DNA sequence: ATTTTTATGTATCAGCTGATACATAAAAAT
DNA sequence: ATTTTTATGTATCAGCTGATACATAAAAAT
């Protein structure tokens, strides 16, 4: 529900926030996954592979589950569930 | 923005302004320049003797075009119709002034290869769209790309920030204007999009993309 | 020259062999290399989970592919199916060993840009073909292109030098195999084409080209 | 109807033969680009030109053939000229 | 502000073409 | 050479969607 636009790539949609570095995926058929850091001196974009972008969210899931709220864990699981 | 940074340094270079509808280059022109759209949209089109138009690619900001000039140079003539579909700002460097500047600054050489590579992927992503049999799937596949390129965040959904005439659409997806107005009317009812003041706003474009995985 | 330059990215660089139908890269394989098809043809395709395969482009000799690796880097993953449509001989340089090779020899940097340009246009020519409504016109437009790239001069007409199944074709122009056989038959009786030894042959392709002005 | 295989732009089809032994060739689909081919021992070099520049080149060849050669050769180029530019 | 030019919504029906199935040939595997 | 997989020829249908016209709204021109 949050969209940022890498200039060569075009619009990207947020998947999860690591904690606040964030992971953004390409809009059409999620072909490329990009790690974005909101540094004060500009946004930075780093592409990563599908297999890898998966485990990175995985860890975040367990962390929402064991330390945080019920709501948030479910929401991320939605995105995860859909994306995979 | 490197593309934008590097082009600027080809003394400096001043930016060209094109008014809506005003043509950049026509077919037959000596293809002697390489362009870099900075802002706005550029409609590349094929035009038959019958007078009909086929939209090849609808470019986005930081998109490199006029690619024919890198092959043959100022010797060969254009065959596509480059129109400023939206008020546009862009640069224009002569191929020759470029060819030399590429060898001088090897940092710029790579910046260009990446930009052309996007176009190949973008142009290829278009193929996928038109390669659909179902005009419904085809329209949407197209609308998805527009959100990716010209789309802006709007609360209900992503609104592409451009105005599209039914025909203009029909010309892009290989169909008639009638069917366009027809299909759009279906997507309104299906409550997947919304139209105000010639602005197309999709709701959860993500969901729509999920179909094609 | 694309053939000359690639052979200098090592000390010598070795030539890969690929058998008929053998796949070069598959969707989800990491893209770590830039490739150069030297001999034969290579079919790039989008493959859905439904199993339906959509041909994005059928590359010819001296064509540069793996364009995604240049911008993405090894990290990202392929979204297309690179299949050896015919027996093929190609080169393969890791992009990292290419970017270093670009700045060392900017003369090669120039050669490449031209190569990618050709790709853009060739992929754009495809847009034209699929942009037709009339499946008849669309098939022909496609066949023309085939004569251009894979065609070999034959006395009656240009014969494409490749083995093409009706499905393989149907996958290329965005239609069903049935409609392919159907239409082909129509062009057989109209005596504009001919199929012998499973190889297609158009008659005076230039005349067909004029219809498409 | 006489063909030549360009590395990049694929098949090219002959238009006419000039007295300099140089020959004018054109792209197979839509006549998008024109080329001047010169056959050196290991030359077979390609020289791109525009349609305007290409028209007049054939124009010269039109006049030469009629005055000093058979009508049919002149007519055969006229066919080509007629179709290719008009 | 009035008019008149362009864009959108709606109506119609005819025909191609996708979907489905089978026959048969050609090819590949065994 | 035997079988069995893949490719091509032909049959059948239903439903888009192209083609044409009209109505209406929106925009541009005056
Ligand atoms: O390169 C040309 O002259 C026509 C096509 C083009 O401009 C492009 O691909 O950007
Ligand atoms: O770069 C890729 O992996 C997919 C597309 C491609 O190979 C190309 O367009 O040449």
């Amino acid at each position: 529900e949050n969209y940022l636009n890498h200039p060569t790539f075009g619009l990207l949609y947020q998947i999860c926030s690591f904690g606040s570095k964030e992971l953004f995926a390409t809009l059409y058929a999620q072909r490329l996954f990009f790690l974005v850091a909101f540094d004060a001196r500009g946004t930075r974009f780093e592409p990563i592979g599908r297999n890898e972008a998966r485990m990175l969210v995985d860890n975040r899931l367990r962390q929402l589950r064991r330390d945080a709220s019920l709501q948030e864990y479910n929401q991320l699981q939605q995105v995860f569930k859909q994306t995979f | 923005n490197s593309l934008l940074t590097m082009f600027r340094e080809l003394l400096p270079l001043q930016i060209e302004q094109f008014e809506r509808g005003k043509t950049i280059f026509f077919p037959g022109d000596p293809a002697e320049r390489v362009y870099l759209l900075v802002k706005g949209a550029v409609k590349l089109s094929r035009v038959y003797e019958s007078g009909e138009e086929i939209t090849v690619a609808l470019l986005r900001e930081n998109s490199v075009f006029g690619v024919l000039s890198l092959l043959t140079g100022q010797r060969s003539d254009r065959f596509y119709h480059a129109v400023a579909f939206t008020p546009v700002q862009l640069f224009s460097v002569p191929i020759e002034f470029m060819q030399k500047a590429l060898i001088e600054r090897p940092e710029l050489a790579n910046v260009m290869l990446q930009g052309l590579s996007s176009r190949i992927l973008q142009t290829e992503m278009m193929i996928e769209t038109l390669a659909h049999r179902d005009m419904g799937s085809r329209l949407v596949s197209f609308l998805l790309i527009l959100c990716r390129d010209f789309g802006i965040p709007s609360p209900d959904g992503i609104t592409i920030d451009l105005k599209l005439s039914h025909q203009a659409i029909a010309e892009a997806i290989g169909s008639t204007r009638v069917t366009v107005t027809r299909l759009l009317g279906d997507l309104r009812e299906s409550k997947l999009i919304a139209i105000h003041k010639k602005r197309i706003t999709v709701f959860n474009p993500v969901a729509l993309s999920q179909q094609f995985s």
